[PDB]
């Protein structure tokens, strides 16, 4: 945690939320890029994803 | 004239509560109005 702030607030990625979520992202955009799934799912719908 | 007996303080709901920031402009007029009323009031305690 941070303490309280008395401005104005904007959604910032400075937080570990934002540390847990961009890599998790960054770990399935690995996962659907992998070899396993390259063999399987389409080229096409695998940028979808 | 009668100082010492009564004093004219600023009242209870003049001030911009002590959460509000400075950015918000009913908040800003609120004690903009309470500083120009500051001299006029016979509380010793109205310039700060």
């Amino acid at each position: 945690n941070q303490p309280l702030p008395r401005l104005t607030v904007a959604p910032t990625y400075d937080s570990a939320m934002s540390n847990w979520i961009s890599t998790t992202i960054a770990f399935f955009i690995r996962v659907v890029n992998s070899v396993n799934m390259t063999a399987t799912v389409n080229d096409l719908t695998r940028r979808t994803m | 004239a009668y100082n010492g007996l009564v004093t004219t303080v600023l009242s209870e709901d003049a001030f911009p509560d002590s959460s509000q920031s400075i950015t918000h402009l009913p908040s800003m007029w609120k004690c903009l109005f309470l500083t120009l009323a500051g001299p006029m009031t016979s509380d010793p305690h109205s310039p700060v």
